[PDB]
RNA sequence: CGGCGAGUAGCGCAGCUUGGUAGCGCAACUGGUUUGGGACCAGUGGGUCGGAGGUUCGAAUCCUCUCUCGCCGACCA
RNA sequence: AGCCAGGAUGUUGGCUUAGAAGCAGCCAUCAUUUAAAGAAAGCGUAAUAGCUCACUGGUCGAGUCGGCCUGCGCGGAAGA
C-alpha cells in the first residue's frame, strides 16, 4: 500500500480543498482519466483502482498513477470523551481537485482503455471521466 | 455380539447384500444394492432382532507422505544415570520416492562405511523407522513414499545398545516429517459407467462435480461405458445418486488406481 | 484372556470362539484356550500329525 | 453425403482400423455400428496412404446404409 | 425477477421497457434476464 | 484503554546512572581421571544488545516510534 | 427496419497429444470461392450437431443510424 515513507512530521492540519488541480493533461501515455469531481481519494481506493486496471489487460500496456497520498488522515479512538490531545493516525488520502489527471494509460487499443477506466471509476468515490493525450 | 448374530440370519435371505469388518477401524461395512434394498432391513433387525443400531456413514483410510525432500535429520538419546548411559547417535535423510505400483515405499539403502554405527545395529534402526510409518504424524495414518538413507552418525564403546538407536531412529525420524512438512493422501478409485444415450451428458458433469477426472467415452451398439478417476470420499451413496440420473439404467463399478494428496477443501477435514 | 493355539487364527476383535481348559503358564492371565475346531478358529492349515489337536481334516486325497 | 444427416468430422487415423480410444462417441453418437464401417473403409485405406493424420467424411442414410469421401490431412 | 437502481441490457435479445413508467428489461428468449426498477 | 518496567550468548541475571571496552553462574565442545558413566578437576567458542528512525567524534547506553511481555486500575449515578 | 435466400473450401490447426472441431483459454488472427461470409458476436454440447448474427442477393420504398454539450423530468426513495 503506497504511503509516504519517513515524511517531516505525522499528524497536519486538517486544511482545505480549494481550487483547481495542476496536473491537466495526459503526459506520459496515450489515454487518462480525469476527475470531474472535488474530493479526496484514499489510498485503498487507490491500489484498488489499480488492480481493477492491472486485471484489465492482465499483462499488457504501462499504468502511470498520477497522484499520491501525501496527506495523513487521523480519527480519535472509539468512544473517548473529545479534547485530550490530537487524534492518531489512521490513514493516507490523496486531496483531489475537479482536472487532475489520475490514472494514464498506455499501450492498448483506445476500445480496450475505454472499457478498463469503467472498472477503475467504480471503485473511486468522485466522478471521473476519460481524456486523450493532444498535440500541444 | 448379537449384531454378528443378526446378519448371520439374515444373510441367509439373500446374499446380494455382503458383510465386511472394518481393516483398521474394526467398524462393520453393510454392503447392498440401493437405498430401498437397505432401508428395510435397518428395521429388520431394529425389530427383530431389537437393534436400534445408529445407522452411521461408511468410513475411511486417507493415506499421508511427505511433500518433498529433508536435509539432515539426526538422532540422539542421551540419559546415563550411569548404570545405562545409553547413548545412541545417527543421522539420516528420507526423501519423497518414486511413486510407483510396488508396495515398496520403504527402502533403506545404507551408506554408511565404517563402523560409525556398528553392523549389529542396521536391524534395531530398520526395524525403528518401519514401525513409526504406522504414526502418520497427523492422526497416525499409512505413510508411504519415504526415501531414507542413513548417512553418518556414532556410537558408544560397550554401552550402546538397541535400545538407543531403535528409539534414537524415530526421534530423527519424527523430525524429518516435522521438518520436510507431508501431507495427506486419499485413495482414488477408476470409476467405470454403462450410460445408454441420452443422460450420458449430464452424468459427466454429476461425476466431474465429485472431483472426478475424465478420462474417456467410448461408444458401442447401445452404451457408452465411461473410464473415470474420482476420489472415493465423494463416492458414499453414487449408485442412487447415478440411478436418480440415468433413470435406473446404469451399471458403475469400482476399481482403486491410486494415492492422492488430498487438497486443502479435504485435507484439513481430518486432523482431530 | 483365552489362547488359539496355531498359527490358524483369523479374528480381529469380533467373532465367537469355543472355550476349553487350560493355562499357558507364561502369559499373564491367559486360562482357556480354543478347540479348534470350533466356531471362529477351525484346524490349523492342514497338519497331519497328532491332529487331533490343531484339528485339520486329515489328507483325503 | 446430403445435406446434414448423419456426417461427422473424424478418421484420427486410418493406418489403425477400428479405433477406440480418442474416438468414442465421435462417430457413435448417431449409432453408427464400427463392424461395418470396417467394410468400406479398410476398402480403400489398403489402397491408400495409412496412419496419416486425415479425416473422412460418413453419411448415413434412412435404410442403414452410408457413404464416404476420403480426404486431405490437415 | 431481480430489482435495482441500474438496470442492464445483459443478453443481446434482452430489451427495455418503460411500463407505468417504471423501467423494465423484459427480455425474449431467456427468464432470468427480465428484471426492473432501474 | 493510559502508562511505569523489562526486552542481552542455549537458560537466568549484570552492564543504562555519568555514552567510549559486551561480562558472572549453569548449559555446550575438548582433555585428564575410572573397568565405564555420573560427579569432580583444566581450557575454549558462543550474542555482538527486540525491530526501525534520530542526536554525537562515539549509541547496549541518552531520546522517539511500533511490536511482544508483566503490574497498577478502566471508579462515582 | 420488415418479408423470402445465402452464410461456404482446406481447418479434427496445434499443445497439457485424456479434450477443448468458429464457440475455456492460450497464438496466428490466413489465403482462397465470391453476390458474399469473420478460421468468428451470442444460444447449445463431454467433444460435435442443431439455431442466429456479421456481411452479401432480391423485393418494398422513403429518410435513417450513432456518439458529444446542456435545460428540465423518472427511478434510487422504507418508521413508529
Amino acid at each position: 500500500m503506497l504511503q509516504p515513507k519517513r515524511t517531516k512530521f505525522r499528524k497536519m492540519h486538517k486544511g482545505r480543498n480549494r481550487g483547481l488541480a495542476q496536473g491537466t493533461d495526459v503526459s506520459f501515455g496515450s489515454f487518462g482519466l480525469k476527475a470531474v469531481g472535488r474530493g479526496r481519494l484514499t489510498a485503498r481506493q487507490i491500489e484498488a483502482a489499480r488492480r481493477a486496471m492491472t486485471r484489465a489487460v492482465k499483462r499488457q500496456g504501462k499504468i502511470w498513477i498520477r497522484v499520491f497520498p501525501d496527506k495523513p488522515i487521523t480519527e480519535k479512538p472509539l468512544a473517548v470523551r473529545m479534547g485530550k490531545g490530537k487524534g492518531n493516525v489512521e490513514y493516507w488520502v490523496a486531496l483531489i481537485q475537479p482536472g487532475k489527471v489520475l490514472y494514464e494509460m498506455d499501450g492498448v487499443p483506445e476500445e480496450l482503455a475505454r472499457e478498463a477506466f469503467k472498472l477503475a471509476a467504480a471503485k473511486l468515490p468522485i466522478k471521473t471521466t476519460f481524456v486523450t493525450k493532444t498535440v500541444m | 455380539e448379537k449384531m454378528g448374530l443378526a446378519l448371520g440370519r439374515l444373510a441367509k435371505e439373500d446374499p446380494s447384500f455382503r458383510v465386511w469388518t472394518d481393516e483398521e477401524s474394526n467398524q462393520t461395512i453393510i454392503a447392498g444394492m440401493g437405498e430401498l434394498h437397505l432401508d428395510i432391513i435397518v428395521d429388520r433387525m431394529k425389530r427383530e432382532f431389537n437393534v436400534e443400531a445408529n445407522v452411521g456413514k461408511p468410513q475411511v483410510a486417507y493415506r499421508e507422505t511427505i511433500r518433498q525432500k529433508v536435509t539432515d535429520v539426526e538422532g540422539k538419546h542421551a540419559k546415563q544415570s550411569g548404570g545405562r548411559g545409553q547413548y545412541g547417535h545417527v543421522v539420516i535423510d528420507m526423501y519423497p520416492l518414486e511413486p510407483g505400483s510396488n508396495p515398496k515405499g520403504y527402502e533403506f539403502i545404507n551408506d554408511i562405511k565404517g563402523g560409525v554405527i556398528p553392523g549389529e545395529y542396521i536391524p534395531a534402526v530398520d526395524k525403528g523407522i518401519q514401525e513409526q510409518l504406522k504414526a502418520g504424524p497427523l492422526a497416525g495414518y499409512p505413510v508411504v513414499d519415504m526415501g531414507i538413507r542413513l548417512h553418518f552418525g556414532s556410537y558408544h564403546d560397550v554401552d550402546s545398545s538397541e535400545l538407543a538407536f531403535k528409539l534414537a531412529a524415530s526421534i530423527a525420524f519424527k523430525e524429518g516429517f516435522k521438518k520436510a512438512k507431508p501431507v495427506l493422501l486419499e485413495p482414488i478409485m477408476k470409476v467405470e459407467v454403462e450410460t445408454p444415450e441420452e443422460n450420458t451428458g449430464d452424468v459427466i458433469g454429476d461425476l466431474s462435480r465429485r472431483r472426478g477426472m475424465l478420462k474417456g467415452q467410448e461408444s458401442e451398439v447401445t452404451g457408452v461405458k465411461i473410464h473415470a478417476e474420482v476420489p472415493l470420499s465423494e463416492m458414499f451413496g453414487y449408485a442412487t445418486q447415478l440411478r436418480s440420473l440415468t433413470k435406473g439404467r446404469a451399471s458403475y463399478t469400482m476399481e482403486f488406481l491410486k494415492y492422492d494428496e488430498a487438497p486443502s477443501n479435504v485435507a484439513q477435514a481430518v486432523i482431530e | 484372556t483365552s489362547y488359539i493355539g496355531g498359527e490358524g487364527h483369523n479374528l480381529q476383535e469380533h467373532s465367537v470362539i469355543l472355550i476349553r481348559g487350560g493355562r499357558v503358564k507364561d502369559l499373564p492371565g491367559v486360562r482357556y484356550h480354543t478347540v479348534r475346531g470350533a466356531l471362529d478358529c477351525s484346524g490349523v492349515k492342514d497338519r497331519k500329525q497328532a491332529r487331533s489337536k490343531y484339528g485339520v481334516k486329515r489328507p483325503k486325497a | 453425403a446430403k445435406k446434414v444427416q448423419a456426417y461427422v468430422k473424424l478418421q484420427v487415423a486410418a493406418g489403425m482400423a477400428n479405433p477406440s480410444p480418442p474416438v468414442g462417441p465421435a462417430l457413435g453418437q448417431q449409432g453408427v455400428n464400427i463392424m461395418e464401417f470396417c467394410k468400406a473403409f479398410n476398402a480403400k485405406t489398403d489402397s491408400i496412404e495409412k496412419g496419416l493424420p486425415i479425416p473422412v467424411v460418413i453419411t448415413v442414410y434412412a435404410d442403414r446404409s452410408f457413404t464416404f469421401v476420403t480426404k486431405t490431412p490437415p | 425477477m431481480k430489482v435495482r437502481a441500474s438496470v442492464k441490457k445483459l443478453c443481446r435479445n434482452c430489451k427495455i421497457v418503460k411500463r407505468d413508467g417504471v423501467i423494465r428489461v423484459i427480455c425474449s428468449a431467456e427468464p432470468k434476464h427480465k428484471q426492473r426498477q432501474g
